[PDB]
């Protein structure tokens, strides 16, 4: 019954997806080697959207680890909750694919991608009513960005009509680690645009800044970024795992905050945020949740929403909550910023409610938002991208792995459409 | 005799009929385990020896709620085929309800429903409950309703809805559904109470004194004013109003039957010891605007036809000064060729009380549904809405994608443009 | 550019578009399916559907009946993917044989025909097809006025007499059509 | 600007376009 | 240039419209 | 799997090899004997019973340098089959090491290398370790290289070089030398790490505090900057970088792939102490004029793109804010065409000490490896100084008696201004 499939690629994706196991079988009370132990019984109830039973009453999760590099393997494997995963879904190659994109689109993810096919019809016939997929990769490098677009083309092509969602972390500019970053993100947004349902753009410099500022944490890791990644990773579904007074599955968010088939990139939030210092100063109330969640300051992707216009946003909110509340503090964030919302959109929010809070907390709400200022995260990159395809620099090694100039052109002309679609909404 | 069939079409009917069967039961002295240590046969039947199980079919697209039932206080109350559940929501989407997702479980409630009328002998109508802002409560219930209006024809249906408020909505692609569902409501529905949140929650918060009111407060409101409704069937009463009559005296043209329901006193336990809940008292309170049960101003119209719904230590003396004192006040008009425009129906059972609930023990209560003029002034807000996002062609991808058409959308809107203006034209005098 | 939706429509009266018949052909009203100019500003997929399968049958005749044998007239959804697939196929061939004189044709383009990216590709796609049947239709000994107009000239004063030319040959012949179906 | 140059571009091409259409017909009807 | 340009277009329509 | 092949040619390839053995061996807990009482996969086969031999192979066409080692504390280290020598020298010739006496010997150490590279399931690439100035390193390399590249195809070969200091030359006909070897360097290598003796004399002198330093301190620091490129796959940590990665990110066009090394801190054991060497000082360190390992200014240039490899003590937030800083600085400038030009790789293994030895113990290093076209002054002052001598014709008779041609010369010329010209073409922007 609507069960999810769950797709890790690179690096980045196996930690981020490594983080979102670990939450999810806290919630679900799984233990490390995928015995149950929870207390409540509603923990069993939807356990088998995430996780197929394995005789003798252990869970295993419906996910396919997949990666260029075997170290990334051996990483997972030995980490915590790590002996969890089946060991017939970590599909791996040899060598690495080089920060290349047409190593990873062409030359050995194409070889490698017909093992993951095959490892994601196994899991996907043995579902009983599957309603979609789930990447998590990164856009900047070879084996994430040009692997999961291989994937991702490949499976909209088997399965057509189910929901495709994307974690993707996108690349920043202050923040960069790679020289060639630009033309990898291009080339993997050019095929973003056609072939999933919503894209939930992330990046590294917002959740850096989200860390710093409001966490106050003074050494940040890796593990810390993941963590809030995954926080909104589950938040997404809780409705689908849980009970609550106005359900929402991942098609409904679709068919409300998507109004045109292009405008499907997200920017996502999570609330609530604090440190360790200031929680006893703070009142875990709705209209602090809803609040800290409509900031700017807040969201998981580096452009504010300040200069754009929210096309559309969707609030989850866990807990015990009255909808009264709710409403009003909606109908409330809505009247003050009437300038921040499109017009020819009444009610721009949609809210949903599960009755049963993430651990630890007694309330909590997750942040979608459709907003036209995500136009600037293509344009930085786009600006990028020429100022380097002008000189036809490092375009040499994306050349003798089989690309063309042709295919760059067109991923240029792609974005540029793309944005100059959300311009033209935001009016 | 005078049996009754109830369907609970997606989650805001399953939740409201979850409220109402609890009432039902608590009437009537059932447990809900089925036992009873006559009137129920309006909702239940008899089942062997003890064995009460409710005239009702649960259905949705969706497992979710239905297996909120199925493990709740009261899975041994509905017997497990009555539970319809599919597998995938429509999603937010009137053509997956109507027309991709819908058509897999029509047979199947349809079934349940013809099993269920084969055992009633009165049979006097169907209740359906859903919401019009949804996916499966728009669609599947399209579908549903000019279904059961083939098979059964001259049955009177009667539809209780949630109508999208005014500022407060949950979803998006809400006006686009909304409308789309209003061409059946014309055609193949007898009458419709359409009933607003905001103004639940308005009432709420101003009679009961609760500041957060969630989802089972407004859905015990609802079950009160359905139990209202139908007591002249499970009770004796000084005047009875059956459901042919009161269709008779509310309607006075086809296509004009979408009254305003409204229920009182609604207060809390505490202001009560106070009031001196008189029968003029309740009888006004039903004419307030505040009270309403809608977002709708009935002093901006005209009324057409009211149906007074007294429960409780009520004698009709009393019922004819107020009834008269509210013909002498000049804030409340009528339409001229409506010379009488009152009915009464006098029931002798005190409204009933649910444990943990939030009104109070009161001897007299009003259940008032008033087919006014005013009612138009909702779709108009509606609409424009509509137009908005329409003008764009947002979100059509989605509905033409599932089996739909752009001239399904054009027809919907001018349908209901035609429906206002009927409305005003009606209002005028001559 | 307003006049890309004008000479659009006009070069698609050149092609003789009769919305009664070619919209007759997939079985439809007309009232529910609005044709002429102002009819791809938004989200249109009927209009979509005849006009391209006008456009497509005009150029091609039996690739044409081949090509859109399972599909034409799509009416549901699964015969409808096998339009959507036998028409961005063909169009991407064609923009790859001219190359840079076309806009990339892109899938996504016809999930919703519409807005200016969907004129865009039309106004291309008619002058394509007007082209090579100029390519076919003009005179062995002038088969160059079709290449004379792929040369994209960039001053005024030769178009103005390019049109000049042009103009004087329209009434002289439309002149010795009279002279020949009177005399 | 270039809008102008297509605009005429764009009518010798129909000019030559209907001319060719209607020759076409007129030597098959002199005939 | 746009004189030409209106005397083309409404040939051509007009002629269009000739049986 | 990932293993590499490690060449050494030549004297200074031999001794460096030494020293980057000595470390090696110290790094992952392997004895002098081979005993080890996973990571040392990379530059060990574990033969037998508990014996790793290094997937080296020492060459000369002098047996001295390989009969220490033979004689020295690691002659149970390699077995004898490695350690291929021939009779006698080229003497300081390019045309003897490369055409008269490599011919009697390349296939000797081919069959050598052959056979390694079949022992080993995931070869990465070859490291070739050679001196420009002499005859061997520069002529038998240069012959090694070019068969390496007809044989094995498209394995990534990483030349680690020995170039001619500006003032002090220990060689006459060294240029020539120095000179014939770029015709090789541009087309079969993909990575050539040139380095200076005299900056490495400087940098001991005054980082160090050594007064007069001999050739074991610079081929210590060398070894140092091999691991320091090796770890990322050795060892596990935060952000890991292959070869290919490297090569990726740090060659802009395939002409262009001389980056220079250099290393951080390079301290003292006792000035270690009172400096707090965090992150951002040793990334500083690292871009500042004088502690290059060759000698040039690079601020007379422009970076093209710059590998970071942190090792040790790193967290991701302080390599950022002091990547940030780096580029919020004036006097590093880098080209226009490359917007992003910082790779970084953090490794989790801190650099080991060997005993003995001259650096300090530190917990976070830095190695970094920048493309600059600074590097093209290097290439012009000796360019003059071969511009010079073959002015006057000298030394050139004893290059033609051994089958070498003055066409050879002019040829070697002529690809070295164009190798300056292609650098010069490069810098400008737009
Ligand atoms: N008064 C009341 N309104 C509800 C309730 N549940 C949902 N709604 C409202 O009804 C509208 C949504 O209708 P849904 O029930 O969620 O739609 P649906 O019938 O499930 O169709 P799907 O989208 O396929 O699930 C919103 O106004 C909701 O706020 C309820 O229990 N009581
Ligand atoms: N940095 C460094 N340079 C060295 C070392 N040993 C020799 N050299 C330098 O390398 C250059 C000479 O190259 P050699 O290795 O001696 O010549 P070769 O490879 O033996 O070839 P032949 O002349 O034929 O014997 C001079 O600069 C030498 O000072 C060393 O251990 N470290
Ligand atoms: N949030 C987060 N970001 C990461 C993590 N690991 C890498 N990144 C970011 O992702 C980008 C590179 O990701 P990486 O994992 O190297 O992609 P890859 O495709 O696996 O790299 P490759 O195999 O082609 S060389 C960088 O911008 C880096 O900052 C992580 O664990 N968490
Ligand atoms: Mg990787
Ligand atoms: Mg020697």
């Amino acid at each position: 019954m609507r069960e999810i499939v769950h797709i890790q690629a690179g690096q980045c994706g196996n930690q981020i997806g490594a983080k979102f196991w670990e939450v999810i079988s806290d919630e679900h009370g799984i233990d490390p080697t995928g015995s149950y132990h929870g207390d409540s019984d509603l923990q069993l109830e939807r356990i088998n959207v995430y996780y197929n039973e394995a005789t003798g009453n252990k869970y295993v999760p419906r996910a396919i680890l997949v990666d260029l590099e075997p170290g990334t393997m051996d990483s997972v494997r030995s980490g915590p909750f790590g002996q969890i995963f089946r060991p017939d879904n970590f599909v791996f190659g040899q060598s690495g694919a080089g920060n290349n994109w047409a190593k990873g689109h062409y030359t050995e993810g194409a070889e490698l991608v017909d093992s993951v096919l095959d490892v994601v019809r196994k899991e996907s016939e043995s579902c009983d009513c599957l309603q979609g997929f789930q990447l998590t990769h990164s856009l900047g490098g070879g084996t994430g960005s040009g692997m999961g677009t291989l994937l991702i083309s490949k499976i909209r092509e088997e399965y057509p009509d189910r929901i495709m969602n994307t974690f993707s972390v996108m690349p920043s500019p202050k923040v960069s680690d790679t020289v060639v970053e630009p033309y990898n993100a291009t080339l993997s947004v050019h095929q973003l645009v056609e072939n999933t349902d919503e894209t939930y753009c992330i990046d590294n410099e917002a959740l850096y800044d989200i860390c710093f500022r409001t966490l106050k944490l003074t050494t940040p890791t890796y593990g810390d970024l993941n963590h809030l990644v995954s926080a909104t990773m589950s938040g997404v579904t809780t409705c689908l795992r849980f009970p609550g007074q106005l359900n929402a599955d991942l098609r409904k968010l679709a068919v409300n905050m998507v109004p045109f088939p292009r405008l499907h990139f997200f920017m996502p939030g999570f609330a609530p945020l604090t440190s360790r210092g200031s929680q006893q100063y703070r009142a875990l109330t709705v209209p602090e949740l809803t609040q800290q969640m409509f900031d700017s300051k807040n969201m998981m992707a580096a452009c504010d929403p300040r200069h754009g216009r929210y096309l559309t946003v969707a609030a989850i909110f866990r807990g015990r909550m009255s909808m009264k509340e709710v409403d009003e503090q909606m109908l409330n964030v809505q009247n003050k910023n009437s300038s921040y919302f499109v017009e020819w959109i009444p009610n721009n929010v949609k809210t949903a409610v599960c009755d049963i809070p993430p651990r630890g907390l007694k309330m909590s709400a997750t942040f979608i938002g459709n907003s036209t200022a995500i136009q600037e995260l293509f344009k930085r990159i786009s600006e990028q991208f020429t100022a380097m395809f002008r000189r036809k620099a490092f375009l040499h090694w994306y050349t003798g792995e089989g690309m063309d100039e042709m295919e760059f052109t067109e991923a240029e002309s792609n974005m540029n459409d793309l944005v100059s679609e959300y311009q033209q909404y935001q009016d | 005799m005078r049996e009754c069939i109830s369907i609970h079409v997606g989650q805001a009917g399953v939740q409201i009929g979850n409220a109402c069967w609890e009432l039902y039961c608590l009437e009537h002295g059932i447990q809900p385990d089925g036992q009873m240590p006559d009137s129920f046969n309006t909702f239940f039947s008899e089942t062997g020896a003890g064995k009460h199980v409710p005239r009702a079919v649960f259905v949705d697209l969706e497992p979710t709620v239905i297996d909120e039932v199925r493990t709740g206080t009261y899975r041994q109350l509905f017997h497990p085929e009555q539970l319809i559940t599919g597998k995938e929501d429509a999603a937010n989407n009137y053509a997956r309800g109507h027309y991709t997702i819908g058509k897999e479980i029509i047979d199947l409630v349809l079934d349940r429903i013809r099993k269920l009328a084969d055992q009633c002998t009165g049979l006097q109508g169907f209740l359906v409950f859903h919401s019009f802002g949804g996916g499966t409560g728009s669609g599947f219930t399209s579908l549903l309703m000019e279904r059961l209006s083939v098979d059964y024809g001259k049955k009177s249906k009667l539809e209780f809805s949630i109508y999208p408020a005014p500022q407060v909505s949950t979803a998006v692609v809400e006006p686009y559904n909304s409308i789309l569902t209003t061409h059946t409501t014309l055609e193949h529905s007898d009458c419709a109470f359409m009933v607003d949140n905001e103004a639940i929650y308005d009432i709420c918060r101003r009679n009961l004194d609760i500041e957060r009111p969630t989802y089972t407060n407004l859905n015990r409101l609802i079950s009160q004013i359905v139990s209202s409704i139908t007591a002249s069937l499970r009770f004796d009463g000084a005047l009875n109003v059956d459901l042919t009559e009161f269709q008779t005296n509310l309607v006075p043209y086809p296509r004009i039957h979408f009254p305003l329901a409204t229920y009182a006193p609604v207060i809390s336990a505490e202001k009560a010891y106070h009031e001196q809940l008189s029968v003029a008292e309740i009888t006004n309170a039903c004419f307030e605007p505040a009270n309403q049960m809608v977002k709708c101003d009935p002093r901006h119209g005209k009324y057409m036809a009211c149906c007074l719904l007294y429960r409780g230590d009520v004698v009709p003396k009393d019922v004819n000064a107020a009834i008269a004192t509210i013909k002498t006040k000049r804030s409340i008009q009528f339409v001229d060729w409506c010379p009488t425009g009152f009915k009464v129906g006098i029931n002798y059972q005190p409204p009933t009380v649910v444990p943990g609930g939030d009104l109070a023990k009161v001897q007299r209560a009003v259940c008032m549904l008033s087919n006014t003029t005013a009612i138009a002034e909702a779709w108009a807000r509606l609409d424009h809405k509509f137009d908005l996002m329409y003008a764009k062609r947002a979100f059509v991808h989605w509905y033409v994608g599932e089996g739909m058409e752009e001239g399904e959308f054009s027809e919907a809107r001018e349908d209901m443009a035609a429906l206002e203006k009927d409305y005003e034209e009606v209002g005028v005098d001559s | 550019l307003a006049w890309q939706r004008e000479h659009m429509w006009l070069a698609l009266q050149g092609l003789g578009f009769e919305s009664g018949a070619e919209a007759a052909n997939a079985g439809k009203t007309l009232v529910h399916v609005t044709f002429g100019v102002n009819m791809f500003d938004k989200p249109n997929k009927d209009a979509f559907y005849v006009v391209f399968h006008f456009l497509f049958g005009k150029l091609d005749n039996v690739r044409c009946k081949e090509v859109f044998r399972y599909c034409w007239p799509p009416l549901d959804k699964k015969r409808d993917a096998e339009f959507r697939k036998a028409c961005c196929e063909w169009l991407k061939k064609i923009s790859d044989e001219v190359g840079a004189g076309f806009p990339q044709v892109v899938a996504s383009i016809f999930l919703s025909p519409g807005g200016p990216k969907f004129v865009h590709l039309l106004y291309h796609f008619a002058r394509y097809v007007m082209l090579q049947h100029i390519k076919r239709d003009a005179d062995a000994g002038n088969v160059f006025i079709s290449e004379a107009l792929q040369s994209k000239i960039q001053d005024p004063q030769k178009a103005l007499a390019r049109n000049k030319l042009a103009r004087q040959k329209y009434l002289k012949v439309l002149q010795k059509e009279n002279l020949v179906i009177e005399e | 600007p270039e809008d102008m140059v297509e605009m005429i571009e764009s009518q010798t091409l129909l000019l030559t376009y209907l001319t060719i259409k209607m020759q076409k017909n007129l030597f098959r009807l002199e005939e | 240039v746009v004189t030409c340009i209106r005397e083309n277009e409404e040939l051509l329509k007009e002629l269009f419209s000739s049986p």
